């Protein structure tokens, strides 16, 4: 004898009811644990529905301010000929060094984007990084 | 489950056409169970014999026990209006001594 | 006598983190294992949007702050269940991680079902296994979807039997019926290996604590 | 047995061992006809 | 303790930007016949074919070079409510990485 109705209430509420009913004489061992440390949300059934009309989701597109700089770098020089290593947690790519220098110049007070892009290219050239302005 | 009582709500003789037997008959029984103390459930049992359909529904319904909240143990907490498919139900909370004034099935 | 049994079973519930599961993981540790990587926006479930930090160029990112909070609760619940000698069943249908998940269950001392799930396993347990079969007290769903991209049958069937479920839910899954959802990446080997380690260390700590708690209280009875 | 709830604890316990053996051989790295005139058990 | 927001901003995957036609380093973790399963640091691995040249060199653990295309191959089809995903990434194997 139980409550095999998984669309009404939750395992805890249905277990609470079966004990009040008089059918379940011994508490389950997991019951008191749930009472003291319940989940953040109650596990109740909800039927998924489609959005209709003008309803829209609430997910923020993740765009940092560096992306404006990174977008220009990829369009002008492409991806650095050195290969990305996504296993090194502290990897510094050719593009990320460009963005670090572009930021440094911008802190000095340069306001023109054209000035910051050609000056950063010169600084990396002095560093020795091989930047190819590949229009192709 | 001696504290639970079972009541029949419908007994129907449905038919399925089969090539071997032509018209074949099954007994579809709808039953409800309850302990008279807030816990109740229902199920449908189908079989070729009525006695078997009674057992199937009776033991199946004990697995679907709702717990119904009673105000002071004698009435619902508030008026309840709902439509289930094309059936409309309008329940009303009443004082003591009013008795059950409902569809015979609802009384059961 | 009776006091000692009450002490063993009732004292653990008077502390917020009796087993100190907080130390096992950290937001940084989860980020190393790529637990914040979700499916593309097209594959998103509507009930997962609460847990999604955002969309990084089409790929949903899972907030690792909600994951840390939820994971703390799920590990805490899994430890108290293990402490009280409950049966824990690991369930997954991902075949890349089938051997790892079966190896974890064996290490913990618990049970794993990573194979084709027979209809009625829990709703018809007596017929399938025998009259007095004891069902699991907790089911941990490392994967909540089967290989046809549908909810694992045991999610609905475990609710029907009123069994709590600790499940790893990704951005394309349905967490509504999971008692303790853990939002996180379910596809990457580094994420699954981290979760398997956490559940195994947690379960072993809870079992060890029970032995120590019993020895201390038992010794007091003569002493 | 940890695979009790699978319903075929002994079939899957055997398939667990043979899959683990295969992984160690594949990770770690002659004629295979060590036995002849033999059949797989029915 | 660094916040998750900080970790994501400075993450190598966040720096990569769009993953189309980017160059990345992968590692072979599983080989089935002439099919190489390569982990390039993303959510899903890619599966490439063993090159004819230096085929014996591509063994498990070998670090290689790749040109990413998609991090996950997904597409909604006629009458579908969700995107169908094959749980796999798309990349073009370019060759072994020089250890240097
Ligand atoms: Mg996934």
């Amino acid at each position: 004898a139980g409550s095999r109705l998984e669309t009404v209430g939750s395992v805890f509420s249905r277990t609470r009811d079966l004990m009040r009913a008089g059918v379940l004489k011994e508490k389950p061992l997991w019951y008191d644990i749930y009472k003291a440390f319940p989940p953040l949300r109650e596990p109740v059934f909800r039927r998924p529905r489609l959005r209709y009309g003008k309803a829209k989701a609430d997910i923020q597109d993740i765009f940092y301010q560096e992306d404006q700089i990174r977008a220009k770098f990829f369009a002008t020089y492409g991806s650095g000929q050195k290969a990305f290593d996504l296993f090194n947690p502290n990897f510094k790519s050719t593009c990320q060094r460009f963005v670090e220098k572009y930021t440094e110049l911008q802190n000095l007070g340069e306001t023109d984007e054209e000035k910051l892009f050609v000056e950063t290219g010169k600084a990396l050239l002095a560093e020795g990084i091989i930047l190819r302005r590949v229009r192709e | 489950y001696e504290d639970f009582d079972t009541r029949i709500l419908e007994v129907r003789n449905v038919f399925n056409m089969t090539a071997k037997e032509g018209r074949k008959k099954s007994v579809r029984v709808l039953v409800a169970v309850g302990n008279g103390n807030g816990a109740a459930g229902f199920a449908i049992g189908k079989a070729a014999d009525r006695g078997d359909a009674f057992r199937k529904a009776k033991n199946r319904a004990i697995h679907y026990l709702h717990y119904i909240e009673r105000y002071e143990g004698h009435t619902i907490f508030h008026d309840i209006s709902l439509r289930f498919k094309r059936t409309q139900i309008r329940m009303k909370k009443q004082p003591r001594g009013y008795g059950l004034r409902c569809h015979r099935a609802i009384i059961t | 006598g009776d006091d000692f049994q009450s002490r063993i079973l009732d004292t653990p519930l008077q502390h917020s983190d009796f087993f100190n599961v907080k130390e096992l993981f950290s937001v940084k540790s989860l980020f190393e294992a790529r637990v914040h990587l979700g499916h593309k926006a097209g594959c998103r479930h509507r009930f997962m949007e609460p847990y999604i930090f955002g969309n990084r160029l089409g790929q949903d990112i899972i907030d690792l702050d909600q994951t840390a909070l939820n994971l703390q609760l799920a590990l805490n619940f899994t430890a108290h269940v293990a402490y009280r000698k409950g049966i824990i069943l690991f369930v997954s249908r991902n075949r890349q991680f089938s051997h790892l998940i079966e190896t974890t269950a064996q290490a913990c001392g618990e049970y794993a079902h990573t194979r084709y799930f027979k209809g009625g396993l829990l709703t018809n347990a007596q017929l399938l296994f025998g009259p007095s079969v004891r069902l699991p007290d907790l089911i941990i769903f490392l994967h909540t979807l089967n290989n046809v991209f549908e909810p694992h049958v045991a999610v609905r069937d475990a609710a029907k039997m009123n069994i709590p479920t600790v499940g790893i839910v990704d951005t394309n899954c349905n967490p509504c019926l999971i008692t303790y959802p853990i939002p996180g990446n379910d596809d990457s080997p580094q994420a699954i290996q981290l979760f398997c380690k956490l559940f195994r260390t947690t379960i072993n700590r809870a079992k060890e604590k029970r032995r120590q708690m019993e020895a201390l209280h038992r010794l007091q009875s003569p002493k | 047995h940890f695979l009790f709830y699978t319903g075929k604890q002994s079939y899957y316990s055997l398939m667990h061992d043979v899959y683990g053996k295969v992984m160690q051989l594949e990770k770690h790295r002659a004629e295979s006809r060590d036995l002849i005139g033999s059949r797989w058990l029915i | 303790v660094e916040s998750f927001a900080s970790m994501l901003r400075h993450s190598p995957l966040t720096q990569l930007g769009p993953a189309k036609d980017k160059l990345v380093i992968g590692r072979i973790f599983h080989i089935v016949e002439d099919d190489l399963y390569i982990d390039f640091g993303g959510k899903f691995h890619c599966v490439c074919k063993r090159p004819d040249v230096d085929g014996e060199k591509y063994q498990r653990g070998t670090r290689v070079r790749l040109r990413l295309l998609d991090l996950e191959l997904t597409s909604r089809f006629l009458g579908g409510t969700t995107d169908t995903t094959i749980l796999e990434a798309d990349a073009v194997l370019l060759g072994l990485q020089e250890i240097r």
